[PDB]
RNA sequence: CCGAUAGUGAACCAGUACCGUGAGGGAAAGGUGAAAAGCACCCCGGAAGGGGAGUGAAACAGUUCCUGAAACCGUGUGCCUACAAGUAGUUAGAGCCCGUUAAUGGGUGAUAGCGUGCCUUUUGUAGAAUGAACCGGCGAGUUACGAUUUGUUGCAAGGUUAA
RNA sequence: UACUCGGGAGUCAGACUGCGAGUGAUAAGAUCCGUAGUCGAAAGGGAAACAGCCCAGACCACCAGUUAAGGUCCCCAAAUA
RNA sequence: AGGUUCGUGGUAGGAGAGCGUUCUAAGGGCGGUGAAGUCAGACCGGAAGGACUGGUGGAGCGCUUAGAAGUGAGAAUGCCG
């Protein structure tokens, strides 16, 4: 028997074109450039799921540095002192504590300073 | 998840006066750029302006070491055939200290819209008086 | 009064009555979960653990066991005829905080 | 001599910003109350300057 | 509340009719008729007849006040195209599009 | 007749080449690149 | 076995229209409704074309008339945009506007980080090497008869029929 | 792991870097061998950018930690040690 | 069925398991109280893919187990519109 190619091509291509909503001009209208744009977006998302974590760690470190300089310290000295004292609070918690509850940050800075 | 991000106009910005007598151009420039960016506060957010305003006085007495007064050169091109112009650092210090400080500070700020915004918070004077007494600036020591 | 606790290979700051999403734990909906790896208790008196505060616990109640919103992972290499597609659905546990002891 | 790239819709719409046309300089006739061009004879009554033409 | 009129498959290119239809939109009907009368384009008579037809059937079918109407919306749409040819040099022929248009005008009060 | 099942391992599914690269037999269909043996009707005698 | 780009070149006044001095080459083009009941009459207009009224289950079935995708052309509007250097996204993220197959929801996005299309052919291509204006349909390892190897089933020193 | 027997292949244009030679001028991102590596067919980090150099091999997710080469005045994370 | 250990970059290429399309046979169904097709959605599966709800449409179509193929297009200065 004969199989004519109806109703599957349109379904697949329409799914791809809808995945490209919001792109500029032809990139949200035409299948051939939408397909390329969708592939590029997937690749970019894959790489940025790796870059996001290291960007957030950079931000936390810079904030902790600024908070510790007001207590007559550096980030490097403070981290070494907190290691020497057996304190295992990570960058996320320390930066959160610096912005929001600076008194506990100063407490931990005193503890590190005594450890040195 | 849950990390702090500052909003525009949220963090209160201060006014500072810095005396430029006898300090090397690059050392003062590094410190002032760090202040303008806002990296001395724990509320630093990379996409928001959280820094302060800086006034510099006595810019005619900035220091240059070595033979930088006669041997360091600043260049301009007008984009016309052969239109390159040259100017030494010492005679700018004599004639346009504000341009010298502005060029040095600008070279070490980020190159985007936000950096051009931050450049506008710097005021430089070659003498010892400024025009911003209504802003009540505060003395800041390097 | 709040605490910093260690769970799921990371650390979280916790208050009473707060809803929390963490990596999947063992427990049916409605059971009580106890965290004993408490690093810091704050509020009017700071207890700093080295690395843990002694005898301190936090108790919570299980609200749901779920899988997060679907994600598509796609890779390709140009001019090498190489593509790969995959789906991901990360499981989680939702809890509410009963008490900080 | 020949277009290197095809023109997008936005670029064509930007170029067509000034290809509109203006609005006629007309006002009402003091005699018959109809619309007419300034400095022109009224086509509905044949008047100009308050006289028959 | 509203009345409309359409002219279908009018032998005039849609761009040349749109350029005139643009400056009638949202105007009082008497002012719009005056505007169409004094614009020296070839699309003005066609649009004038469509607009007067809309005013007339508003008055007749819906008993509306013919002295308080405004042009609610006016637009031009593409119709079918006549395909022609033009003999060029070297023995070749080039395509010609004789385009047509549908013209729609709507009137209402206030 | 609504539950026919042939003995297992007696029937296998045919392989089709040139049907996309996710199957492993896509573009060149298992032939390699640019030779006498890559052509239609190509190849040499038995010996 | 095909189902209107298929099946005859030809489902329709087809070896016709058209091209060529000639021998010769050689198309496109199916579908109102169960029934013409195929819109009396009024209104604008020279007409074409409309708006009512009427027929019908349906007129958004009105004599290229079942359905009616995409390219492409328009009208309206929620968010953004006139100091900015952009393979046009992605990650972070205010502000504004909504309210779903109800779930760590939807639209748009000031600003910040990162980021040189797809294919072919190559030692090596973002390549200033090749191909594609865009959208749609069509378009490439098959069948017959032999050989060999693997799997399965029947019988087994036997097994098996051809015409 | 090795070997033996059987079914199915693709490959026969290679490149650079270090070391040992020829040719060349003790030239060449030259040419031709031997030996090891990487690319080819390998993303990630560092050399500003930069197949072949240095570090190191991506099953998926996380707003967790420690290190390598390279770095710690500002652009730009970390010592104006 | 459960453990323990070691693994899971990849071109040419080898091996395996599947998705979807048209038709046939049997079983069992849906459908004018609205089939296929078409449009739109914030749903489900590891992928190819599969449902549910509403609009349009106006008469046919799924599911299960097997069988057979004119069997899946983004590129051919491809053919036709
Ligand atoms: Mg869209
Ligand atoms: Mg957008
Ligand atoms: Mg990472
Ligand atoms: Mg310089
Ligand atoms: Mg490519
Ligand atoms: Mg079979
Ligand atoms: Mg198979
Ligand atoms: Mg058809
Ligand atoms: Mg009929
Ligand atoms: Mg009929
Ligand atoms: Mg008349
Ligand atoms: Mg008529
Ligand atoms: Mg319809
Ligand atoms: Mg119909
Ligand atoms: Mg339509
Ligand atoms: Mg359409
Ligand atoms: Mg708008
Ligand atoms: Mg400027
Ligand atoms: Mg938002
Ligand atoms: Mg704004
Ligand atoms: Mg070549
Ligand atoms: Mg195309
Ligand atoms: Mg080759
Ligand atoms: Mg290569
Ligand atoms: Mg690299
Ligand atoms: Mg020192
Ligand atoms: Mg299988
Ligand atoms: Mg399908
Ligand atoms: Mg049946
Ligand atoms: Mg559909
Ligand atoms: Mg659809
Ligand atoms: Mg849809
Ligand atoms: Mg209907
Ligand atoms: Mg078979
Ligand atoms: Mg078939
Ligand atoms: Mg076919
Ligand atoms: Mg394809
Ligand atoms: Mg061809
Ligand atoms: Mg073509
Ligand atoms: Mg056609
Ligand atoms: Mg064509
Ligand atoms: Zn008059």
């Amino acid at each position: 028997p004969r199989v004519k190619g109806g109703t599957v091509t349109r379904k697949r291509r329409k799914k791809i074109v809808k995945l490209a909503k919001g792109y500029y001009g032809s990139k949200h209208l035409l299948f051939k450039v939408a397909n390329q744009a969708v592939m590029k977006s997937y690749q970019y998302a894959y790489r940025d799921r790796r870059q996001k974590k290291r960007d957030f760690r950079r931000l936390w470190i810079a904030r902790i540095n600024a908070a510790a300089r007001m207590q007559d310290l550096s980030y490097s000295k403070l981290m070494h002192g907190l290691k020497l004292a057996g304190i295992d609070i990570n960058r996320k918690m320390l930066a959160d504590l610096a912005v929001n509850d600076i008194a506990s940050f100063n407490t931990l800075a005193d503890s590190a300073k005594k450890a040195l | 998840r849950t990390t702090y991000m500052a909003k525009p106009g949220e963090v209160e910005r201060k006014w500072y006066v810095i005396d430029a007598t006898g300090v090397s151009l690059g050392r003062l420039s590094s410190e002032v750029a760090s202040i303008l960016r806002g990296k001395n506060k724990p509320q630093f957010t990379p996409h928001i302006d959280t820094g302060d305003f800086v006034i510099i006085i006595n810019a005619g007495k900035i220091g240059l070491t070595g033979k930088k007064a006669t041997d360091k050169i600043y260049y301009r091109h007008s984009q016309y055939p052969g239109g390159l112009k040259s100017r030494t650092a010492g005679e700018m210090r004599t004639n346009n200290p504000e341009k010298l400080l502005e060029l040095s500070i600008k070279g070490m700020l980020p190159k985007n819209s936000l950096g051009r915004q931050l450049f506008k918070k710097l005021h430089v004077y070659g003498g010892s008086e400024h025009e911003h007494a209504a802003q009540k600036p505060e003395v800041y020591e390097l | 009064m709040y605490a910093i606790i260690e769970t799921g290979g990371k650390q979280i700051k916790v208050e009473a009555g707060q809803e929390i999403y963490v990596e999947k734990l063992a427990g049916e909906v409605g059971d009580v979960v106890t965290f004993d790896k408490v690093l810091f208790v704050g509020g009017d008196s700071a207890k700093v653990g080295v690395p843990f505060v002694d005898g301190a616990t936090v108790t919570a109640k299980v609200e749901k066991q779920g899988r997060a919103k679907k994600l598509t992972v796609y890779k390709y290499k140009p001019k090498k005829n190489y593509h790969k597609k995959q789906g991901h659905r990360q499981p989680y546990t939702k809890l509410t905080i009963d008490a900080i002891n | 001599a020949v277009p290197f790239r095809r023109t997008s819709k936005a670029k064509k719409r930007k170029r067509r910003t000034h290809v509109k046309l203006q609005l006629p300089g007309m006002n009402e006739c003091s005699n018959c109350g109809e619309y007419r061009l300034s400095h022109h004879v009224c086509p509905e009554c044949g008047q100009y300057d308050g006289k028959d033409v | 509340t509203s009345a409309k009129a359409v002219a279908k498959t009018v032998r005039i290119a849609p761009r040349k009719a749109r350029i005139v239809i643009d400056l009638i939109r949202g105007k009082q009907v008497g002012e719009a008729i005056a505007i169409l009368k004094y614009t020296p384009r070839s699309a003005s008579p066609i649009i004038e007849k469509v607009l007067k037809s809309a005013i007339a059937n508003a008055e007749h079918n819906y008993d509306l006040d013919i002295n308080n109407l405004v042009v609610e919306e006016a637009f031009v749409d593409e119709g079918p195209t006549l395909k022609r040819f033009r003999p060029r040099a070297q023995g070749r022929a080039s395509a010609i599009n004789k385009r047509t248009s549908h013209i729609t005008v709507v009137v209402s009060e206030v | 007749l609504h539950e026919l099942k042939p003995s297992e391992g007696s029937r296998k599914e045919r392989n089709r080449v040139g049907r996309g690269t996710g199957s492993g037999n896509g573009k060149t269909s298992g032939r390699g690149h640019k030779g006498q043996k890559a052509r239609s009707g190509g190849g040499v005698r038995l010996g």
